[PDB]
């Protein structure tokens, strides 16, 4: 029965920084590893971060994602904001042998 | 402070074994008391140790849920019980004490400890002793000095002191120490070297006491008369 | 070979991510608690493929299909396989008028 | 168990003697401390040394205490008239999930010349007859060292069964003193003509014999 | 524990699918076998369903300060399960003890057992149950009828050595896949070929 909140309209203009969340409702949010994918409409998505800090190869520095385990939320944060940013991000988990999505 | 353990205690082979460990003082119920055994023939194991403030039980994984230790901090006193005696625990345990510190090490030091009980079992358990006087003969004896003494036989179990005239004689006396039999028994003899011009005038009477079986006999020596 | 996972991920038009399960190269099957009961998925490594087999799909199972390899167990579905559209309607195919 | 530790190691009264203890990974190479005890033959042990660091109240500062990665070492300088004793290992063992003890080393080379020996047979008494039992004891006196093998016979074959040998004790003079019994019958013991002890010590046999006759 | 003179692969301690929670910094889970260390120290320990949060590096509580302090450059892994069923039984499971009260900050890798009665104000208590003192060691309140943030969780900690030295362990080649019928090259111990 866990489940990953996230704000589901989050707007921004270009140039700022912004913070996406996702909060955990039972299980802590240092427990297991978190996977953001950032999805083009009408495209399949990627992974934009891994291991709740790490930024893949190919994707830019701005990817920054911090934990805060203590309000059991992840964050992810955004700084200087262009056009092809827009896009769907999902934040991932995995609970107990059942992957669960944002 | 000082920690005295009890003494001696022989027990059946399937019965249950009390003993207590009593502490003289006080630092008793701010650190954990362990329990150490020592055995001739083999090196020091350690069953468990227990905290007495807040009553945790922390044994080894080598020993069986057999044994069970409690300890009562009104009196300052560890009570020790332990069930279903087999052949291998004729051996000594120790009351020990853990004073813990800080480092990287972290082990446990045992720098008190208790006396010692001695804990044997055995088959051939508690019977009636027997004490056999001994006697010179024409042949063994050719100078001025005689050897003659008691037996004892068929006693359980150990120690057994031997008093000559209520310790009137300490001259020449000697106590021999006890042996294993196959059948699980000991013996032991006393003899004491005298002249013989005090043979037909002073008469030797043996006594032998037993404190853990409650009996004192006596007997006499005579001479013998063919030789 | 490599010791990597196989995982079947649905997405519903303008809705979020679910996850439907996963398969290794053996036996080993873990499903959704939703999905359980449902979602039959089996490897034949002969064809080098595997397939998902669902049950008693309704209408609420319309849903883009993204094949996805996933590396680690617990972590990134690095390599996304493009979306098959998936419409499920009660009629039978009919030309336009 | 898991701690090997040599039997005994020889020295001598003025040089450094030191010991090596040889254990496993898990208990004392992954960074446990040691503490070493003296297991005196009548007493109870006391500590010695903890952590191989600091040095306790009433210990002198003789004896020195090391760890060289795995293996630790204990060492001395010179030998007083009180290390006829046992030293021990002891470290906390993860796998035992609790303190193991080692081995144990003895510290002792000599210091027991040799004497003549006097033994003396005794047969048994009429009242010890009547009892179904017969305890021949053969007793051995003003000897030294305690070292004596007890052999017995009857003038026909040697007698391997019921045969002890006690201890000897320290004597009062300094010398040792035991005996030897043998457990036999009177239904048999008057068949036989006659019965001895024979013993050595150090190539000196002495034999004496009873007739029950 | 330490594990010297042998070899082994992390593999099979990640697919079996039964640990609740899994941490490792400083390395990529799936890029640590062929990446070859020295020593590698395995510190086993219990832990409560409240107390996993506060196991990770730069956090502060009352059991990651008192008991186990992490360090910054910390690179270990963290593998943490549920075994409650055995190591709990009704009546109440005290076996288990923690540590509460300490006099001030402890070394990282470092462990404490003293057993000594802290001491809050300026008046002896000389190891008695009185006034202005209080035991610093606790039980535990394990319980198999527990939820699912009081239960007993197995925490472990997989560190690694770095230093001037070889490698005690390593990550060889695993088992490929013995593909056949396929122009394949193989070095099977004596030749490089290439063949079906």
């Amino acid at each position: 029965n866990f489940m990953l909140t996230q704000p589901h309209s989050v707007s921004e203009s270009p140039g700022k920084t912004v913070t996406i969340s996702c909060t955990g409702s039972s299980g802590s949010i240092a427990s297991n590893y978190v996977q953001w994918y950032q999805q083009r409409p009408g495209s399949a998505p990627t992974t934009v971060i891994y291991e709740d800090n790490q930024r893949p190869s190919g994707v830019p520095d701005r990817f920054s994602g911090s934990i805060d385990s203590s309000s059991n939320s992840a964050s992810l944060t955004i700084s200087g904001l262009k056009t092809e940013d827009e896009a769907d991000y999902y934040c991932q988990s995995y609970d107990s042998s059942n992957v669960v999505f944002g | 402070v000082q920690l005295v353990e009890s003494g001696a205690e022989v027990k059946k082979p399937g019965s249950s074994v009390k003993v207590s460990c009593k502490a003289s003082g006080g630092t008793f119920s701010s650190y954990a008391i362990s329990w150490v055994r020592q055995a001739p023939g083999q090196g020091l194991e350690w069953m468990g140790g227990i905290i007495p403030i807040l009553g945790i039980a922390n044994y080894a994984q080598k020993f069986q849920g057999r044994v069970t230790i409690t300890a009562d901090k009104s009196t300052s006193t560890a009570y020790m019980e332990l069930s279903s005696l087999r052949s291998e625990d004729t051996a000594v345990y120790y009351c020990a004490r853990e004073n813990g510190y800080s480092g990287y090490g972290a082990a446990a030091n045992f720098d008190l400890w208790g006396r010692g009980t001695l804990v044997t079992v055995s088959s051939a358990s508690t019977k009636g002793p027997s004490v056999f006087p001994l006697a010179p003969s024409s042949k063994s004896t050719s100078g001025g000095t005689a050897a003659l003494g008691c037996l004892v036989k068929d006693y359980f179990p150990e120690p057994v002191t031997v008093s000559w005239n209520s310790g009137a004689l300490t001259s020449g006396v000697h106590t021999f120490p006890a042996v294993l039999q196959s059948s699980g028994l000991y013996s032991l003899s006393s003899v004491v070297t005298v002249p013989s011009s005090s043979l037909g005038t002073q008469t030797y009477i043996c006594n032998v006491n037993h404190k853990p079986s409650n009996t004192k006999v006596d007997k006499k020596v005579e001479p013998k008369s063919c030789d | 070979s490599g010791g990597y996972f196989w995982s079947w991920i649905r997405q519903p038009p303008g809705k979020g991510l679910e996850w439907i399960g996963c398969i290794y190269y053996s036996g080993s099957t873990n499903y959704n608690p939703s999905l359980k009961s449902r979602v039959t998925i089996s490897v034949d490594t002969s064809k080098d493929q595997f397939s998902l087999k669902l049950s008693s799909v309704t209408a609420a199972d319309t849903a883009v299909y993204y094949c996805a390899r996933q590396l680690w167990l617990r972590g990134r579905f690095d390599y996304w396989g493009q979306g098959t559209l998936v419409t499920v309607s009660s009629a039978s195919t009919k030309g336009p008028s | 168990s898991v701690l090997t530790q040599p039997p005994s190691v020889s020295g001598a009264p003025g040089q450094r003697v030191t010991i090596s203890c040889t254990g496993s990974s898990s208990n004392i190479g992954a960074g446990y401390d040691v503490h070493w005890y003296q297991q005196l033959p009548g007493t109870a042990p006391k500590l010695l040394i903890y952590g191989n660091s600091n040095r306790p109240s009433g210990v002198p500062d003789r004896f020195s205490g090391s760890k060289s990665g795995t293996s630790a070492s204990l060492a001395i300088t010179g030998l007083q008239a009180e290390d006829e004793a046992d030293y021990y290992c002891q470290s906390y063992d993860s796998s035992l999930s609790g303190s193991v003890f080692g081995g144990g080393t003895k510290l002792t080379v000599l210091g027991q010349p040799k004497a003549a020996p006097s033994v003396t047979l005794f047969p048994p008494s009429s009242e010890e007859l009547q009892a179904n039992k017969a305890t021949l004891v053969c007793l051995i006196s003003d000897f030294y060292p305690g070292a004596v093998t007890v052999a017995w016979k009857a003038d026909s074959s040697p007698v391997k069964a019921g045969v002890e040998t006690t201890t000897p004790s320290k004597q009062s003079n300094n010398k040792y003193a035991a005996s030897s019994y043998l457990s036999l019958t009177p239904e048999q013991w008057k068949s036989h003509r006659s019965y001895s002890c024979q013993v050595t010590h150090e190539g000196s046999t002495v034999e004496k014999t009873v007739a029950p006759t | 524990k330490r594990i010297s003179n042998c070899v082994a692969d992390y593999s099979v301690l990640y697919n079996s699918a039964s640990f609740s929670t899994f941490k490792c910094y400083g390395v990529s889970p799936t890029k640590l076998n062929d990446l070859c260390f020295t020593n590698v120290y395995a510190d086993s320990f219990v832990i409560r369903g409240d107390e996993v949060r506060q196991i990770a590096p730069g956090q502060t509580g009352k059991i990651a300060d008192y008991n186990y302090k992490l360090p910054d450059d910390f690179t270990g892994c963290v593998i943490a399960w549920n075994s409650n069923n055995l190591d709990s039984k009704v009546g109440g499971n005290y076996n288990y003890l923690y540590r509460l009260f300490r006099k001030s900050n402890l070394k990282p890798f470092e462990r404490d057992i003293s057993t000594e009665i802290y001491q809050a104000g300026s008046t002896p208590c000389n190891g008695v149950e009185g006034f202005n003192c209080y035991f610093p060691l606790q039980s535990y309140g394990f319980q198999p009828t527990n939820g699912v943030g009081y239960q007993p969780y197995r925490v472990v900690v997989l560190s690694f050595e770095l230093l001037h030295a070889p490698a005690t362990v390593c990550g060889p080649k695993k088992s490929t896949n013995l593909v056949k019928n396929k122009c394949v090259n193989f070095n099977f111990n004596g030749l490089t070929g290439t063949g079906v």
